[PDB]
């Protein structure tokens, strides 16, 4: 299974044993104000091997022509942070999972 | 400094294949993310499909995945494969691009039809003016869109109004075309209405002159 | 499945009013949201990014922001190129799926009366078996007109289909075309064919009548 | 209410490949039977090919299966093709359909001509009278089948009799064409043969005159 | 292996007269028989569906049946637009493959004199190296039509082909003619060309010698 999330942060191998497990932390981990500490990334260039961590926050090039470490036309931040709010439906809440 | 064409876009019979190109001036078909983007005559704009990095892409929940992507970086183009058409599938196509789940900017649009009934021929009908003046030509059991009404060849154009098509109970369209001339002009100016269809390949001339026993 | 809606579905306003759009969402979806005009003719155009942040080649009188599963959409100085339609896209944050029906708001027109005018069906159509009636309008605002077919100096119902044309861009008026189609054995069998329009601009409705054979 | 029309016919070198189209009005293709017929000139009509429900045909004994159906239900026609020419192949073919082992309905017809050997002009000899009478205009070493002969532009038709054409030794092909003449406008009134077909491009206008003597 | 053939080759009747046409199989074959009408200029049409039931659009008179391997056709009313080729389709029981030589039918012309004529070779296919002397045979009934030919007062065999039209709507007549093709040389060494026709409706027989053209 892949999406914006499965082959860009954090890939499952074929041969994988084990388990995942979840709850509901919605009273934990959100504030009115807004959240802006937990980031993620958005923007690479192609999928990665598994297990591996990424650390690198370089400037997603997009374009025929260089960026050069300015956030201008037709390259962007690649890193969002999460917006949660107490208000929001049954499938908008912070869940801590753990692998 | 940014801009989108399509081509490759026209008539086809259903069941047919037909390949589109989509070329990205200053950006890079194979790091941005790609949305394709259909609107139905009469409906809102619905998304078809969408290119991840590599390996992977999703399709609507209401199609089979008739759709696959293939991309080139030799000369930054983007190319589709089509199969199993439908009846349904005759609409517009918008080549769009996304980032964020979101989407800024869309190509002009090609036009790619399917026709799967027979292409029959129109029936042309001038409208009588009545004794300002009104007069124009129906047309009725038309299969093709009407190309255009010129008006003398193009000569009159003020006060022409073409109405859109509508969907008769037969399947067929019905649409009329009609013009505002002074009476004073009826009989010294003569009014030709240039319906022609070019799927049909047809080109009628009529003759709108006011008519006798109605 | 996801089940939108968007209301109202239409609505008129001139330079200046007082108008606004509001999407409903079925389920909850975050603080992310998004509005495209659709103008005919020409491919849509993106309004804004974030939630409350305008894109910088649009004009910044758009209002707009939500919490919850409704959201909604105004302008603070109307214009007369911001008549299109509406359409709302919040988040989906998978695939980016949803879209509703929309809503077209009309540049508002100096009020006058229709020109109403009647057709015959023609003698090359009469042979095919099939009689088709058009009672013609131009050149008239609001849209709104209560054309009713008059046959026999009875009322028909279910029988006609109307064709609005979009507003011109000289003199932003309408122009409305009522077909009447009938078959050779039921057009024949009635002598009067009439149609009847009432407007705001028409301070009586104005019939257009003709007969049968009339020479 | 039921009708076949056929297209597509036309001269072919040997070895081509062609595509035939037969479409049925008011029938499903893909239901009913469908069987081919050819008719070579000097011979009587002769099966070529059968449709089945799908995945299996059956051909000639003679042939070695150089046809293969396809067919669409989106269009609702049928689709044939050609290879391996021979100069026996030319022949008229017939649209057919079939059921319970018998045939009901025949299409128009198509004609398609396999040339092993160039196109040859006509060579038009006139018929000298002699006092009723009758004179005509002979045509010899001509090919390919069919040819039209028509007298002053179609002014002559009562007596007009045209020989149907035979194969000579050499392969090329031989008509005639005369008419009963009184002997008294002989002398009063011209007459001319036309002789012209498409293969060819030539037209041949030969006068015929009477001799009183060698 | 089929190997069907359909006797006699050719046979003459006229309103009022009696004619048929016997189609036979080699092999055991069932009750199924079918029959066409196929007549030059356009496709051939059909005549029954079963052994003994017809078809809607037939002339009720056609009459046929059979049970083993000898099967017949008839008309009890003859008709003038009934002149066609004769084709038996009876069965094959896996692909429907079996056909004769047909069998062709005309009408008399109350045995009309034939008008005999000749046509000495033009000059101009005198020049190519190739002489063809044609003996023209015209409202004539019937095929008897004898067009042996005379060289120098001796017979030949072997040297002319016989083409013979379709019988016309008008007059319902036959038209034959024969070319004798030879060689320049050959043509140059005798001087007689003759061609006798001998007719049922001919007292004696008549020769169209030529020595030149006519002089």
């Amino acid at each position: 299974q892949t999406g914006n999330i499965a082959d860009y942060n954090y890939k499952l191998p074929d041969d994988f044993t084990g388990c995942v497990i979840a709850w509901n932390s919605n009273k934990l981990d959100s504030k009115v104000s807004g959240n802006y500490n937990y980031l993620y990334r958005l923007f690479r260039k192609s999928n990665l091997k598994p297990f591996e961590r990424d650390i690198s926050t370089e400037i997603y090039q997009a374009g025929n022509k260089p960026c050069n470490g300015v956030a201008g036309f037709n390259c962007y931040f690649p890193l969002r942070s999460y917006s949660f709010r107490p208000t929001y439906g049954v499938g908008h809440q912070p869940y801590r999972v753990v692998v | 400094e940014v801009q989108l064409v399509e081509s490759g876009g026209g008539l086809i019979q259903p069941g047919g294949s037909l390949r589109l190109s989509c070329a990205a001036s200053g950006l890079t078909v194979s790091s941005n993310y790609m949305h394709w983007v259909r609107q139905a005559p009469g409906k809102g704009l619905e998304w078809v499909s969408v290119l991840y990095a590599g390996g992977s892409a999703f399709y609507a929940d209401s199609v089979k995945g008739r759709f696959t992507i293939s991309r080139n970086n030799s000369k930054n183009t983007l190319y589709l494969q089509m199969n199993s058409l439908r009846a349904e599938d005759t609409a517009i196509y918008y080549c769009a691009r996304g980032l964020g789940d979101y989407l800024d900017s869309w190509g002009q649009g090609t036009l790619v039809t399917v026709s799967s009934a027979s292409t029959k021929g129109p029936s042309v009908f001038p409208l009588a003016p009545s004794s300002t003046a009104a007069l124009g030509c129906l047309v009725k059991d038309y299969f093709p869109e009407p190309v255009t009404v010129s008006w003398n060849s193009g000569a009159l154009t003020s006060g022409v109004h073409t109405f859109p098509a509508v969907l008769q109970s037969s399947g067929l369209y019905s649409l009329s075309s009609v013009v505002t001339v002074p009476s004073s002009s009826l009989g010294t100016q003569t009014y030709i209405c240039n319906v022609n269809h070019k799927p049909s390949n047809t080109k009628v001339d009529k003759k709108v002159e006011p008519k006798s026993c109605d | 499945d996801i089940q939108m809606t968007q209301s109202p579905s239409s609505v008129s306003a001139s330079v200046g009013d007082r108008v606004t759009i509001t999407c409903r969402a079925s389920q909850g979806i975050g603080s992310w949201l998004a509005w495209y005009q659709q103008k005919p003719g020409k491919a849509p155009q993106l309004l804004i990014y974030a939630a409350s942040t305008l894109q910088s080649g649009v004009p910044p009188r758009f209002s707009g922001s939500g919490s919850g599963t409704d959201f909604t959409l105004t302008i603070t100085s109307l214009q007369p190129e911001d008549f299109a339609s509406y359409y709302c896209q919040q988040a989906n944050s998978v695939l980016a799926l949803t879209f509703g029906g929309g809503t077209k708001v009309e540049i508002k027109r100096t009020v006058a009366a229709p020109s109403v005018f009647i057709f015959p069906p023609s003698d090359e159509q009469l042979k095919s078996g099939t009689a088709s009636v058009v009672c013609l309008l131009n050149n008239f605002y609001p849209r709104e007109a209560k054309v009713q077919w008059k046959v026999d100096n009875a009322l028909q119902s279910g029988n006609s289909q109307e064709s609005v044309t979009e507003q011109d861009s000289k003199d932003s008026t309408y122009s409305l075309s009522s077909t009447l189609t009938l078959s050779k054995a039921d057009y024949e069998k009635h002598k009067v064919y009439a149609c009847e329009v009432t407007h705001q601009g028409l301070s009586s409705p104005v019939t257009k009548s003709f007969n049968r054979g009339e020479c």
